[PDB]
C-alpha cells in the first residue's frame, strides 16, 4: 500500500533486500496488487551482479517447495510466477 | 556566477595556449532558479610565475527556470 | 603486564569471567622478555583453576605465546610437560600437545628437547581420544629421530578413521622432513586405500605415490599369480583404481598422483587410454567425469605424462584435442595450456585439428589470447587446417581490433614454422591473378597486413615463395620491412653516458660562478638531459633524475636571487615574489624523484631528503618575510628544528658524506639554533643557505623511471557516452606500467569532471596484471555520474601515485566525452 502511494504521486521507491531472501514473497504480492492497483505501466527493477542468477536458481528449485507449489511440476509451469513477471516485461532485473 | 542581476560558481582552469589559442569545457550549476550573471576573467601567468590580471571579464547573463515537466510534477503532487 | 594480569585473574570468577580475561589478554601481543612472568602466572592460576574450559583456554594462550618473537621457550617445557602428565581431561590434554607440539617447532635445533617431546607423545599415544591420539601422531610427524615409523605405522589399524588420517599425514610428513621411509609402509597403505572414509584414501593414495617415488624398481608379488612386478607399475595401477573412487577428491587427488610419476612401463602408460593390470581406460573415465576438477588434474596428468613420453603424446593428441570442446572455461583454458606444452612433441592430424577449429569461436580475451599462444607453438599437418586457421583469425580481426597485436604476432610465428604448407596458399590467398593486373589492395587494413605477414615469414625458409608475388607484393614487402621489421623478416629478394657523466661533472666542477653564470649553465645542462632522456629509452631514468635534481637546484637558487632582490618584511611585495613557489616545486619535485623512480638506493634517499630539507628551510624564511605574528614563527621554527633533529638521527651514518652541506653546517651549531631567537634563526639559516653547497648525486647502476600509458578509452573522436543522468556510466580502463615495484597500493585513478569536483580511485590488486618484469597491465572499470549536461563536455581521466599521504600525477591525462541525457 505504502509503495503505491508513493508511486500514484510520481515519486520512486527504493527497496533494499537481499536479492533470494523475502524479496520472492512481496515480488509475488506486489504482481497480485498492481493488477487491481492500475499500476501495471511502472517498472519494477531488480539490481544486483547475482539478480538473474536468483531468479534462475529460485526457479529451479522447485522440488524443494510446499505440495501446493510443487504442484506445478506434473504440468508444464514454472513455479514461482514472476517468470510471468518477466514475460510481460514487468520485472526488470539488471 | 552572481545572481540577481552572489559568486556561487567559483571555478578555475589554467589551460596552455598552444598557437596563441586555448579552449575549455566550464560546467556551471544552476540549482536555484532565477536570473544569472556568469561571468569569466581571463588571467594571464608568464613564463616566472608572475600572474597577471590581462584579459576581459566578459559576462553573460543566463535565465535559469524550472523545465515544465518537474513543474507541472511538483504542481501535481502539491495539488 | 605480568602482576596486573596476576590479579585480575585472582579477582574473576572462575568460570566465565576468567575465560572472558583469558579471551581479551590472548588478542593484545606480548613483548618476548616479558613472556616468561605472564606463563609462570597462567601456570599457577592453571594448578589453581579447576573449570574444564579454563585450563584449556590457559593452555591454548600459552601455547600462542611460545610463537612470540624470538623468544626462547627451553625453560617453559618441564612445567609443560608435568602438567600435561597431572592433567586428566581430553580437550585440555590435547591443547596441551599442541602446545608441546608449538614449542618443538620453536626449537627444532634442540635435539634433547625433541627426545623428550616424542618420548612425552608416545606415553600419551594409547589414550582413549582421537584428539590425544592425533596431536600425539602430529608430535611424531614433525619431530622425530631420521623406530618412529613403526610407531606410527602401528595406528593405521586404529578404529577412529580420523586417527587413522593423522597416522597417514604424520608418515607423509616425516617424509617431507627427509626421511626415507620403509617399503613395509606400501602393503600397509595399501589396504587404506579400501577404507570407507574418502580422507583416509585421499591420505593412503598420497603415501602410496610417496612410496612408489621412494622405491620405484623394486619387486613386489602378485598375491594369485605368480607374476613379479615391479612396485612402481603396482602402485600406478592402484592408483588409477582410485580415479573410479566414488568421491571426487579421492579422483582428483588420484589423477594428481598420477601426473607425477613417470617411473612407470610403456605398456602401462599405453592401457589407460584403451578401452579394453587394472589400469584400463583409467584416463578415459578420469577425462569424462561430472567434476570439471578431475578433469583439470587429468588434463595437468596428461601434460606430464606426454612430456615424459611423447609416444604417449601421440595417442593423447585426439584425447585432449576432444576436451576443448568442454564448456567449463577454466578447463579449456588448462587443456589449451596443456596443448601448447606438449606441442613440441607432437604434430596435428587432419580430423583433430577439423574437430579443434570446428569449436575454436572463443569470445572473453584471455581464452583468444591463450589460443593465440599456442597457435604460436602449434604444429599443423595440413595446409586446409591453415587456410581455416587464417579464416578464423581474419574474423577475429574485424570482430576485435585490440587482438590485431597478438593476432599479427601469432601469423609471424605461424608462417615462420609451416612454410611448406603456406606455398600452396599463398596464390590462394594474394589473389593474384594468372592473366591480369590485380588492383592494389589497401594497404591499411589489416587482414591483408597480416596475410603478407604470415606469407613474408613463410618466405624466410622457402626460396619459391619470392617468385610467386606481384609487383604490388614487393613494393609491399620493402614496406613493411622498414615499418614493422619485428613482424616482417629478411628476404632474398657508448657515448651517451660518457656524456651524461661529462655534464654532471661540468655541473658540479663549476659552482664558484657568479648566480647569472651557475643559473644558465644549470639551465643548459638541465635542457642536455632533457634532451638526452628524450632520445635514448635506457638513460631516460638517470637524465630524468638527474635533471629533476638540477631543476631543484636552480629553483633554490633562483629564490635565494629573489631573496637577494628581496627587502626589509613589511615592504615585501607578494604579487612579485615566486620563492614560495619555488620552495612548493622543489617539494614537489624531491617527492618525485623519491617515489616515482625505481632503483633508488639509499645513498640517494639521503640527498633526495637534504634537498627537501633545503626546501623546508626556504618556505619558513619566505614566511617569516611576511608574518607579522611571532607565535606562528616559533611554532614553524621549531617544527623545521625538529624535522632538521630526525634527518639527524635517521641518516646518521650518512653524515661524513655531506660535508659542507647546509644540514652539515646546520648540526654544527645545533644547540644555538636551538636557544636562539626566532629572527635570529631565520637570518642564520638564510646565510648558511646561500653558503651551502650544492652536493653531489650519486647515480645508481640502474633506475627507469615510473611511466604509465591510457590506451582503452584513446582519442575523443568517439560518440558521447550517453543517458547517464543521476545515474552511473562504466569507463573501462587499459593501461600499461613501467617499472612500478608496488603499484596495487601506490596507483590510483583520478577523474576530474569539467567543474570543480575530483574524484580518487583507489584500484584493487586483482586489476593489475603483470605480464612481464617491470612492465604491468591495468584493467578495471571506473564508474562515473553526475546530473544532466546541456550539451556533451569531456572528463579528464589521468593516472596518478600515491605516497606516503599526498598525490602525484604521473601519466598522461586523456578526455572522454559524456552526454547524460534525462529521461
Amino acid at each position: 500500500s505504502n509503495l503505491a502511494l508513493t508511486v500514484r504521486n510520481g515519486g520512486n521507491v527504493l527497496v533494499p533486500c537481499y536479492p533470494s531472501g523475502v524479496i520472492y514473497d512481496l515480488l509475488e504480492c506486489l504482481y497480485q496488487y498492481i493488477d487491481s492497483a492500475g499500476l501495471s505501466s511502472v517498472p519494477l527493477y531488480f539490481i544486483s551482479p547475482v539478480a538473474n542468477s536468483s531468479l534462475e536458481f529460485s526457479q529451479i528449485f522447485a522440488e524443494w517447495l510446499c505440495h501446493n507449489k510443487q504442484s506445478k511440476v506434473y504440468l508444464p509451469e514454472p513455479p514461482f510466477p514472476h517468470a510471468e513477471l518477466i514475460q510481460t516485461n514487468k520485472l526488470k532485473h539488471y | 556566477s552572481t545572481l540577481q542581476s552572489n559568486m556561487t560558481n567559483e571555478m578555475e582552469q589554467r589551460v596552455e595556449p598552444h598557437n596563441d589559442y586555448f579552449s575549455t569545457q566550464f560546467l556551471l550549476n544552476f540549482a536555484i532558479l532565477g536570473t544569472h550573471n556568469i561571468t569569466v576573467e581571463s588571467s594571464v601567468k608568464d613564463a616566472n610565475g608572475i600572474v597577471w590580471k590581462t584579459g576581459p571579464r566578459t559576462t553573460i547573463f543566463v535565465k535559469s527556470l524550472e523545465d515544465p515537466y518537474s513543474q507541472q510534477i511538483r504542481l501535481q503532487q502539491q495539488q | 603486564k605480568s602482576a596486573a594480569l596476576h590479579i585480575d585473574l585472582c579477582k574473576a570468577t572462575s568460570p566465565a569471567d576468567a575465560l572472558q580475561y583469558l579471551l581479551q589478554f590472548a588478542r593484545k601481543p606480548v613483548e618476548a622478555e616479558s613472556v616468561e612472568g605472564v606463563v609462570r602466572i597462567l601456570l599457577e592460576h592453571y594448578y589453581k583453576e579447576n573449570d574444564p574450559s579454563v585450563r584449556l583456554k590457559i593452555a591454548s594462550l600459552l601455547g600462542l605465546l611460545s610463537k612470540t618473537a624470538g623468544f626462547s621457550p627451553d625453560c617453559i617445557m618441564d612445567d609443560a610437560i608435568n602438567i600435561l602428565q597431572n592433567e586428566k581431561s581430553h580437550q585440555v590434554l590435547a591443547q596441551l600437545l599442541d602446545t608441546l607440539l608449538a614449542i618443538g617447532t620453536k626449537l627444532p635445533e634442540n635435539q634433547a628437547i625433541q627426545m623428550r617431546l616424542v618420548d612425552v607423545a608416545c606415553k600419551h599415544l594409547t589414550d582413549t581420544s582421537h584428539g590425544v591420539r592425533n596431536k600425539c601422531l602430529q608430535l611424531l610427524g614433525n619431530l622425530g629421530s631420521l623406530d618412529v615409523q613403526k610407531i606410527i605405522g602401528d595406528y593405521f589399524s586404529d578404529q577412529d578413521p580420523r586417527v587413522r588420517t593423522a597416522a597417514i599425514k604424520a608418515m607423509l610428513q616425516l617424509h617431507e622432513r627427509g626421511l626415507k621411509l620403509h617399503q613395509t609402509i606400501y602393503n600397509q597403505a595399501c589396504k587404506l586405500l579400501s577404507d570407507d572414509y574418502e580422507q583416509v584414501r585421499s591420505a593412503a593414495v598420497q603415501l602410496i605415490w610417496v612410496v612408489s617415488q621412494l622405491y620405484p624398481e623394486s619387486i613386489v608379488p602378485i598375491p594369485s599369480s605368480n607374476e613379479e612386478i615391479r612396485l612402481v607399475d603396482d602402485a600406478f595401477g592402484k592408483i588409477c583404481h582410485m580415479v573410479s573412487d566414488g568421491s571426487w577428491v579421492v579422483r582428483v587427488q588420484a589423477a594428481k598422483l598420477l601426473g607425477s610419476m613417470e617411473q612407470v612401463s610403456s605398456h602401462f602408460l599405453e592401457q589407460t587410454l584403451d578401452k579394453k593390470s587394472g589400469a584400463c581406460g583409467a584416463f578415459v573415465h578420469g577425462l569424462e567425469d561430472e567434476m570439471y576438477e578431475v578433469r583439470i588434474a587429468a588434463v595437468e596428468a596428461l601434460c606430464m605424462l606426454a612430456q615424459s613420453s611423447p609416444s604417449f603424446a601421440e595417442k593423447c593428441l585426439d584425447f585432449l584435442v576432444d576436451m576443448f570442446n568442454d564448456e567449463i572455461e577454466e578447463v579449456r583454458l588448462q587443456s589449451i595450456h596443456t596443448m601448447r606444452k606438449i606441442s613440441n612433441n607432437i604434430t596435428l592430424r587432419e580430423d583433430q585439428l577439423d574437430t579443434v577449429l570446428a569449436v575454436l569461436e572463443d569470445s572473453s580475451r584471455d581464452i583468444r589470447e591463450a589460443l593465440h599462444e599456442l597457435l604460436c607453438c602449434t604444429n599443423v599437418s595440413t595446409k586446409e587446417g591453415i587456410h581455416l586457421a587464417l579464416v578464423e583469425l581474419l574474423k577475429n580481426l574485424t570482430k576485435y581490433p585490440t587482438d590485431r597485436d597478438s593476432i599479427w604476432k601469432c601469423l609471424k610465428f605461424l608462417g615462420s614454422r609451416h612454410p611448406t604448407l603456406v606455398l600452396p596458399l599463398v596464390p590462394e590467398l594474394l589473389s593474384t591473378h594468372p592473366f591480369f593486373d590485380t588492383a592494389e589492395p589497401d594497404m591499411d587494413d589489416p587482414a591483408y597486413i597480416a596475410v603478407l605477414v604470415l606469407i613474408f615469414n613463410a618466405a624466410k625458409t622457402c626460396p619459391t615463395m619470392p617468385a610467386l608475388f606481384s609487383d604490388h607484393t614487393f613494393r609491399h614487402y620493402a614496406y613493411l620491412r622498414d615499418s614493422l621489421s619485428h613482424l616482417v623478416p629478411a628476404l632474398r629478394l657508448d657515448p651517451s653516458q660518457q656524456f651524461l657523466q661529462q655534464s654532471l661533472e661540468r655541473v658540479y666542477s663549476l659552482q664558484h660562478l657568479d648566480p647569472q653564470g651557475a643559473q644558465e649553465l644549470l639551465e643548459f645542462t638541465i635542457r642536455d638531459l632533457q634532451r638526452l632522456g628524450e632520445l635514448q629509452s635506457e638513460l631516460a631514468g638517470v637524465a630524468d633524475f638527474s635533471a629533476t635534481y638540477l631543476r631543484c637546484q636552480l629553483l633554490l637558487i633562483k629564490a635565494l636571487q629573489e631573496k637577494l632582490w628581496n627587502v626589509a618584511a613589511p615592504l615585501y611585495l607578494k604579487q612579485s615574489d615566486l620563492a614560495s613557489a619555488a620552495a612548493k616545486q622543489i617539494m614537489e619535485e624531491t617527492y618525485k624523484m623519491e617515489f616515482m623512480y625505481s632503483g633508488v638506493e639509499n645513498k640517494q634517499v639521503v640527498i633526495i631528503h637534504h634537498m627537501r630539507l633545503q626546501a623546508k628551510a626556504l618556505q619558513l624564511i619566505v614566511t617569516a618575510r611576511t608574518t607579522r605574528g611571532l607565535d606562528p614563527l616559533f611554532g614553524m621554527c621549531e617544527k623545521f628544528l625538529q624535522e632538521v633533529d630526525f634527518f639527524q638521527r635517521y641518516f646518521i651514518a650518512d653524515l661524513p658524506h655531506l660535508q659542507d652541506s647546509f644540514v652539515d653546517k646546520l648540526l654544527d651549531l645545533m644547540p644555538r639554533l636551538m636557544t636562539s631567537k626566532p629572527a635570529e634563526v631565520v637570518k642564520i639559516l638564510q646565510t648558511m643557505l646561500r653558503q651551502s653547497a650544492f652536493l653531489h648525486l650519486p647515480l645508481p647502476e640502474q633506475i627507469h623511471k615510473a611511466s604509465a600509458t591510457i590506451i582503452e578509452p584513446a582519442g575523443e573522436s568517439d560518440n558521447p557516452l550517453r543517458f547517464t543522468s543521476g545515474l552511473v556510466v562504466a569507463l573501462d580502463v587499459d593501461a600499461t606500467l613501467e617499472h612500478v615495484q608496488d603499484p596495487q597500493n601506490t596507483v590510483k585513478v583520478q577523474v576530474l569532471y569539467p567543474d570543480g569536483q575530483a574524484q580518487m580511485i583507489h584500484p584493487k590488486p586483482a586489476d593489475f596484471r603483470n605480464p612481464g618484469p617491470g612492465r604491468h597491465r591495468l584493467i578495471t572499470q571506473v564508474y562515473l555520474s553526475h546530473t544532466a549536461w546541456t550539451e556533451a563536455c569531456q572528463v579528464e581521466v589521468r593516472l596518478l601515485l600515491a605516497y606516503n599521504e599526498g598525490t602525484i600525477p604521473f601519466s598522461k591525462p586523456v578526455k572522454v566525452y559524456i552526454m547524460p541525457k534525462p529521461a
